[PDB]
């Protein structure tokens, strides 16, 4: 019943920053850790960044560490991803994964967003 | 846990039909009915106890009814 | 940075047949404090978004068909399908949740033979 | 006319003193008051619209257990200690385990063991109070204008909202007058004892103490992040299997159990605007300033034609839809109710004064004929249309219906029901006082008992009263048994 | 299903601890206690009923206790 | 002082002290600054007067400042008129308990 819809995906030239937004609905957002995941075309799923239940705590994948920024606007029930210094390699379909409803892991995926496409090319 | 304490008979009563007033009405009665259909020996035990603790017929009836109503309601 | 290696890369099987997918870890993903093993199996159906089939090594997720079952104890885990239907086309990406920089496998592909 | 065909309409006809008459506006029902020379008009309570709700408690239903950790110690070496105990999010329970040399401990016996696990709450339940400085009742007043499009219309009325601080108002009816309201909004429902909980896009008006009693982990509800929940042990369940080790479970979602545990609550429409649609209100109507608007008109001098065939309402009155034909002016409608061959005037007009306004719109005359064979004549001339309608029932049936309606009202309103349509009579105050004392005793004795329990206790008390040889005991027990049976029969709703 | 048909006394009995044994051993007793503390007048009514039905010092007590157990849990 | 002649408005809703005495905080909103306040406690559905003030003499010392009244109403439902005439606002407060 939960619905995670992507937003902000569009074309962009290399080096130009972009801010992705994950709109959330169907559950209480402030209690759920959220993730960002990407799938480059014809490539395996690759997790990008995670923000936990408390806003301050964040982590990033080393391949993209230092280039992205993840933010949570839980008052509006939406997630924010800030992409900086984009590379032509950093083109993929980006997903928004919720925390697991039931389990033991503090961070896991149970529901995936519809997906947005960002293209970095000249 | 929480289901054991329904918000029934608290005191605020109004014309508008309450929540689940059609289904949750006979729920307690159906619980006892199913329990009695499932466990028949306690009927004999309650009959014996009512006969041997009640000196009047009305006492026997009341004791039997209360025993039938107390054990499924307890568990 | 545990790397996940999957044994099969393409699994062409006829309908109404079993199937075994293997996702071999580079380290035992068994959390010591609780004794659980955090290995997840996703399926991204073609032209769709990935789902979650078994949210542990062998405890399947809600809404998943009866046939999907997993196994494995320390590093050699399996995804067993009992009877393959025509909807099983997809990419069975395994995953380890033991460590924070969690990494997916390359992901096998299933098609009807 | 807004209160025509509702099926819960109840008439009010008497007036006294300064023409002030009190009425209790039950939310589902609708009061159609009338007088000798006032414009008969029907009244209902639209919505009470609680606004600006302040929350005070968040109680959890869906938890999530993370980071299960355990420590164990040898016999006669103290309890197991774990650094995670001094954290709010951690729920930790001790236990006892057995271990000998097989577990690395030289001493044989029973050993201590602890298991702490961080408990995270998903999807809490908010409980919100309502303050009386932000509650806005809404009363809609409709006059029996006889308008063409008024018969059952739910959008034709004069809104006159009231707040507890601004009790009294004056609703100016268009070209009719001013229906003064001396209403009392404070006594309707005691929202001090009722707090409004909302879960998963739903709401209910639960009792405050019952909310404070139910076993779910609550919190301060200060809208801050990472709230700390009290009584976390109501969700986690530790299960020591064979005194060998300990395990933790989260027990799942309590949403279905909570829905069951609201079996007697009343649902409201929190969605959109927190609009409460259940309750009642008592008010009095000052009809001194109203005017009929039709006294100065002349009698209609030409024939009529009825558009819709005469249809009879659920309460026994007759609704007619006539349209003016001949003359061109706004005029008073002649009306008479003769019998089959005896010219006895017995039919009353529910509408105060039927007047054609434009001659292009039909009129909606409603009348209450006497039961039997009665003719209806709606024209001054000899070419007047004659309507004969045979009413069913007798005065006995009307008396029985009135008695049942009054009993059902008193079973809901209770104390307030004694001054429903009161004209200020001296005896009615005495009756209300006696009923108030008796009901205050009765509800104190019977508070919190089920409908089936009431029936059982009532039949037992009736049996006791019948058996007992003491006159006082017999009378009192029989009366209380009958009252308890009739209450328990209708309590559930 | 509804938390009114627990698996308390029926069926198997083993040496292992049954699911949620220690948490739910006193659940109904706590429910009865909290109901009684929330609605005290029914104690007076039950005393009246017991003292005016079939009185003998054993019956007068058993009927009172049985009714005070029936009404809260039945609810 | 004279008697005031203008409508009042409530600032904080009436609340009960645990001794059954109502604090009423009203705002004058009238042009004659020092004129005192009339207070009449009309009993239920009648003109009876069974309640009394506790604040001895309530006077609006300044138009701007809201003066706070004290009333001890009858046990039953009572409407406490705190204005001059037909525009007098009617505070309705219902007291619980008996003598
Ligand atoms: C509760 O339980 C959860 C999970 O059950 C625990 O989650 C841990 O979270 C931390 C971070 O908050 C994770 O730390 C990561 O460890 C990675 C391991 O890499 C090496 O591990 C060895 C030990 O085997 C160390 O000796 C080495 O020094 C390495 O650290 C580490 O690689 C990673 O850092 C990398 O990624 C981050 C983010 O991408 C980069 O910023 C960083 O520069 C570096 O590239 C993290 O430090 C830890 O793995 C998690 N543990 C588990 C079991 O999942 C919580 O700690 C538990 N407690 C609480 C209070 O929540
Ligand atoms: C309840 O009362 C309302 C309001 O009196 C009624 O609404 C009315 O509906 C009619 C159509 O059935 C409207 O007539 C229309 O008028 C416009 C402009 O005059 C004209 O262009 C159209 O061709 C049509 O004739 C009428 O204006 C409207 N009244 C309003 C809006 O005030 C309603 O029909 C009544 N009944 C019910 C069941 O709601």
């Amino acid at each position: 019943q939960v619905e995670l819809v992507e937003s902000g995906g569009d074309v962009v030239q290399p080096g130009k920053s972009l801010r992705l937004s994950c709109a959330a609905s169907g559950f209480t957002f402030t209690n759920y850790a959220m993730h960002w995941l990407r799938q480059a075309p014809g490539k395996g799923l690759e997790w990008v960044a995670v923000i936990s239940s408390d806003v301050n705590d964040k982590y990033y994948a080393d391949s993209v560490k230092g280039r992205f920024t993840i933010s949570r606007d839980n008052s509006k029930n939406t997630l924010y991803l800030q992409m900086n210094s984009l590379t032509p390699e950093d083109t993929a379909v980006y997903y928004c994964a919720r925390e697991q409803a039931v389990g033991t892991n503090p961070w896991a995926f149970d529901y995936w967003g519809q997906g947005t496409l960002v293209t970095v090319s000249s | 846990s929480v289901a054991l304490a329904p918000h029934v008979g608290m005191g605020l009563d109004t014309r508008t039909q309450t929540w689940m007033s059609a289904e949750g009405a006979w729920r307690q009665v159906e619980k006892v009915e199913t329990w009695a259909l499932r466990h028949p020996g306690f009927t004999i035990l309650a009959l014996f106890l009512a006969h041997y603790i009640g000196t009047s017929l009305t006492q026997k009836v009341v004791i039997f009814i209360l025993l039938m109503l107390v054990t499924p309601s307890m568990t | 940075h545990i790397v996940m290696t999957q044994s099969p890369l393409s699994l062409s099987v006829t309908p109404g047949q079993p199937a075994s997918i293997s996702c071999k870890s580079s380290q035992i993903s068994s959390w010591g404090s609780d004794g659980k093993t955090y290995l997840y199996w996703y399926l991204q159906k073609p032209g769709q978004s990935p789902q979650l089939l078994i949210y542990e090594v062998s405890s399947r997720f809600s809404g998943v068909s009866d046939r999907f079952s997993g196994s494995g104890s320390g590093t050699d885990f399996t995804l067993k399908i009992s009877r393959v239907q025509a909807e099983d086309v997809g990419l069975y990406y395994c995953m380890q949740g033991l460590h924070l920089p969690l990494t997916f496998g390359q992901g096998t592909r299933l098609e009807i033979k | 006319m807004r209160c025509v065909g509702v099926g819960n309409r109840d008439f009010v006809e008497g007036l006294s003193g300064a023409t002030w008459v009190d009425v209790v506006l039950e939310h589902g029902g609708c009061v159609t008051t009338m007088a000798k020379n006032k414009p008969t008009l029907d009244i209902e309570l639209q919505k009470t619209e609680a606004t600006q709700l302040a929350t005070l408690r968040k109680l959890c239903i869906e938890g999530k257990i993370t980071n299960i950790t355990t420590d164990s110690r040898c016999p006669t070496q103290g309890e197991a200690v774990l650094p995670e105990e001094q954290d709010q999010n951690y729920v930790c329970k001790h236990t006892y385990v057995d271990r000998g040399w097989g577990n690395g401990c030289g001493l044989f016996g029973k050993g201590s063991l602890v298991t702490c696990a961080k408990f995270q709450c998903l999807e809490p339940i908010e409980g919100k109070v309502v303050q009386y400085e932000n509650l806005k009742y809404t009363v809609i007043i409709t006059v029996h204008t006889g308008d063409q499009h008024q018969v059952g219309n739910e959008t034709q009325g004069v809104t006159a909202e009231i707040t507890p601080q601004a009790s009294t108002t004056e609703a100016i009816l268009p070209e009719y007058g001013t229906l003064g309201l001396e209403c009392s909004p404070r006594t309707g429902l005691d929202f001090n004892e009722m707090i409004l909980l909302t879960m998963k896009n739903k709401a209910w008006m639960v009792h405050r103490q019952w909310f404070f009693d139910l076993p779910l982990p609550w919190a301060s509800g200060a809208t801050t992040e990472t709230p700390t929940w009290n009584r976390k042990e109501l969700l986690v369940t530790f299960k020591n299997a064979h005194a060998k080790k300990q395990e933790v479970v989260v027990l799942g979602s309590q949403e279905g159990a909570m829905h069951t545990a609201l079996t007697g609550a009343t649902e409201i429409q929190n969605s959109g605007g927190t609009s409460i649609f259940a309750g009642h209100l008592k008010c009095r109507l000052k009809m001194d300033k109203l005017e009929l608007k039709g006294m100065s008109y002349a009698m209609c001098t030409n024939t009529f034609v009825l558009k819709k065939e005469v249809s009879e309402t659920q309460h026994g009155t007759i609704l007619i839809k006539v349209e003016y034909k001949g003359e061109d002016a706004p005029c008073k409608i002649p009306f008479s109710t003769e019998d089959g061959q005896g010219k006895a005037h017995n039919g009353r007009l529910i509408t105060a004064n039927p007047v054609v306004t434009k001659k292009e719109e039909p009129v909606n005359i409603e009348a209450e004929p006497p039961f039997g064979e009665s003719n209806i004549v709606i024209g001054i001339g000899d070419n007047a249309l004659k309507i004969n309608w045979y009413k069913k029932g007798s005065s006995i049936g009307k008396m029985f219906e009135a008695t049942a309606r009054g009993a059902r009202r008193m079973a809901i309103l209770g104390d307030t029901a004694w001054d429903f349509g009161s004209v200020g009579g001296v005896l009615n105050s005495l009756g209300k006082m006696v009923h108030q004392i008796f009901g205050s005793a009765y509800t104190a004795l019977f508070s919190g008992v089920s409908w089936v329990m009431k029936i059982g206790i009532g039949v037992l008390l009736t049996w006791i009263g019948l058996n007992s040889k003491n006159t006082s005991m017999s009378f009192s027990c029989i009366a209380i048994g009958i009252i308890t049976l009739y209450l328990g029969a209708v309590v559930q709703a």
